[PDB]
């Protein structure tokens, strides 16, 4: 029942050129940015690859971006969000998907990548984080989407890794971030991802989960990531990509969630938001477009529902796994 | 993460400069410091400031991990029980600020596991305050079965902790799931017992005829519809119960006529008794269903093409 109001002079129209110079411009102080420094990498990830999606990636600094990740890296071989923090798989996946942008993985030491993200794995096949061992499916999909996209797959155990996941599949068809956890669209996605990297997505539910995810669509067109929550951008990526995952993105109204993501729009500072009217940011940005490109617009780049990166990018590398259709 | 807010303005916009000089000359000096190798308390000071505006800047969380573990060993074991209690006491004041951090409820397990006599009651209540502030936090929810495992505490206890929860009130879908992991634990079978099923039904049913809009329960009425025997395998009594939870429904659908949950349940009601005998109410019920709930119209055309064709295979298993 609760859900927003789209206002009727909400924007209508992808303003493309907009979001390009948002992104262009993004981190030339600001509070929010220096605020921002522990997740600078995927920052940097988000930007990239929207503008990539955008063709705009000419107009972002790779020579800059690839000196700031070999300076990421650490001497156990993972990577932090930037210089100085500390080595997370969440930032050595950012990194990886970066460098596979920009076709420059040997910036970093593949080897050592491999190495440590097989370190993180555990008995039960479940990956921690970082070495202070926290224990969620996003790092399963972490360590899997690195490795996959590093050709390094079989450097983990991989029917653990699997064994794990679905031990965190649930009674209502989705996933949660250790066993016993509760479904949300965030997991979800991770775990939809994870087992479609694994080639695992005949252990999914798909009719049971299609229909859990497609019940994320409110009123106002937009998606979100459970029961009796708002509408959202980014939850609404989530939910999109793992329907497609599962081969069944047509369960929602395409019209009025592409309705609700341009709702999202500034049209002044240009960027999405997480819901209209309210400020833009990056990573609503990112999954505002990421999300239309899924619901089929033309300007934007066709985009990985797995890998959150333009498809041709992925082609290149061979990365494709196999979705439910 | 954090988003989002809604899009005299230099005094916000002032103070929003004087934090993040305090906020930047903080951070300058921890990560100074953890390079000079200093771990002591200035640290454990100068991270407890950003922490409590910042609990996602996880590797301050880690500095202050490698701070208390250095001085463990070289502190006696009152003064470890000290900084461990101040350590405790501020992660709560950071968890009453920002109750849904990872790194937050991550150090908490973290500290809680290493420490020699953990009191779990005290996590336990520490977890039944939040979920009254927030029965929906799954971050809470989740330390509350850390909590329960490392305290060795019994399916039942949290299951009876689950019904307190549901009677209570609405925002119940974390409190059924909850009940969905712990009832097969108590009937562990390497597909619930029917009379724990048959109660299940009972209490599901009370929900949504209470609250005919709670999405939670119609969800779990669902997997309880499959977490059982067969059509042509119904006992008397769940033949009888599914019956009246058939004419309960389209009671209710009087009522609700916009009620898209109780409409779609009608229907796999009249699936769990006979697909074949209500093969046409269940056909005149996909019609009503996609009218009153248009976006879901794909999904229920598959549903129903599913239904169909398993009407044809049980029509051609005739001998
Ligand atoms: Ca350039
Ligand atoms: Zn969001």
């Amino acid at each position: 029942q609760k859900d927003v109001t789209i206002k009727s002079d909400a924007p209508d129209t992808l303003l493309l050129e907009k979001h390009a110079d948002y992104i262009a411009s993004y981190g030339s102080d600001d509070y929010e940015y220096c605020m921002s420094e522990y997740l600078r990498m995927s920052g940097v990830y988000w930007g990239l690859t929207v503008m990539d999606l955008m063709g705009q990636l000419h107009r972002m600094n790779k020579e800059e971006i690839l000196v700031f990740i070999k300076s990421c890296q650490h001497e156990c071989g993972g990577v932090s969000a930037s210089i100085g923090h500390d080595p997370h798989l969440l930032y050595t996946l950012s990194a990886v998907q970066i460098l596979t942008l920009y076709d420059s993985i040997h910036v970093i030491n593949v080897d050592k990548v491999v190495a440590y993200v097989q370190s993180l794995q555990k008995e039960d096949g479940s990956f921690a984080g970082d070495i202070w061992g926290e224990i969620d499916t996003r790092f399963s999909f972490c360590a899997v989407a690195t490795l996959a996209l590093l050709g390094k797959l079989d450097a983990i155990n991989v029917e653990k890794a699997i064994e794990f996941v679905l031990s965190c599949m649930n009674f209502d068809g989705g996933f949660g971030c250790r066993p016993g956890s509760e479904s949300h669209a965030g997991q979800i996605y991770c775990c939809t991802g994870f087992l479609a990297i694994t080639s695992q997505l005949h252990q999914v539910n798909s009719d049971l989960l299609g229909w859990w995810l497609c019940e994320r669509q409110l009123p106002s067109g937009g998606l979100n990531g459970r029961p009796e929550k708002l509408p959202d951008v980014c939850y609404s990526w989530w939910v999109l990509a793992s329907l497609k995952i599962i081969g069944r993105l047509h369960w929602i109204d395409r019209e009025k969630l592409r309705s609700f993501i341009l709702a999202c729009q500034d049209e002044e500072t240009g960027g999405f938001a997480d819901r209209p009217g309210d400020m833009v940011d990056p990573f609503h940005t990112l999954f505002g477009i990421a999300g239309l490109s899924l619901l089929g617009e033309e300007q934007i780049k066709p985009v990985s529902p797995v890998f959150c990166m333009p498809e041709e990018v992925l082609q290149r590398v061979n990365v494709q796994p196999e979705l439910v259709s | 993460m954090h988003g989002r807010l809604k899009v005299q303005a230099e005094a916000k916009r002032l103070e929003r400069e004087q934090k993040l000089k305090l906020y930047q000359s903080a951070t300058q000096a921890v990560f100074q410091k953890r390079q000079a190798g200093e771990l002591d308390e200035s640290v454990l000071e100068l991270t407890s400031q950003i922490l409590g505006a910042n609990p996602d800047f996880a590797t301050l969380w880690n500095c202050r991990r490698e701070v208390l573990q250095h001085l463990e060993t070289e502190k006696s074991p009152e003064e470890s029980a000290a900084l461990v209690k101040a350590e405790l006491g501020f992660l709560e004041s950071c968890l009453r600020v920002n109750p849904k951090s990872y790194g937050t409820w991550h150090h908490r397990c973290w500290l809680l596991s290493r420490l020699p006599e953990p009191n779990w009651a005290r996590e336990l209540e520490l977890c039944a305050r939040f979920l009254e502030a927030d029965e929906r936090n799954f971050h809470c929810w989740d330390y509350r079965r850390f909590v329960a495992a490392q305290a060795a505490v019994a399916p039942a206890e949290e299951l009876a902790f689950t019904d307190s929860l549901i009677t209570r009130n609405f925002s119940n879908y974390s409190s059924w799931h909850y009940r969905s992991c712990l009832l097969p634990q108590l009937h562990p079978q390497p597909r619930l017992p029917e009379n724990v099923l048959l109660k299940e039904l009972e209490l599901v049913q009370n929900a949504f005829f209470t609250d005919p809009n709670d999405q939670s329960a119609w969800f779990y009425h669902r997997w309880l519809l499959g977490a059982g025997s067969g059509r042509c395998e119904l006992s008397v009594e769940k033949s009888t119960v599914l019956q009246s939870e058939l004419e309960s429904c389209k009671e209710l659908q009087e009522l609700e006529p916009e009620n898209k949950w109780c409409l779609l349940t009608i229907i796999l009601l009249m699936r769990a008794l006979d697909p074949l005998l209500y093969e046409k109410e269940t056909l005149q019920y996909f019609s009503t269903l996609k009218a009153v709930d248009p976006m879901r119209a794909a999904y229920l055309d598959d549903l129903r093409s599913k239904f169909l064709l398993e009407n044809s295979v049980l029509k051609m298993e005739y001998a």
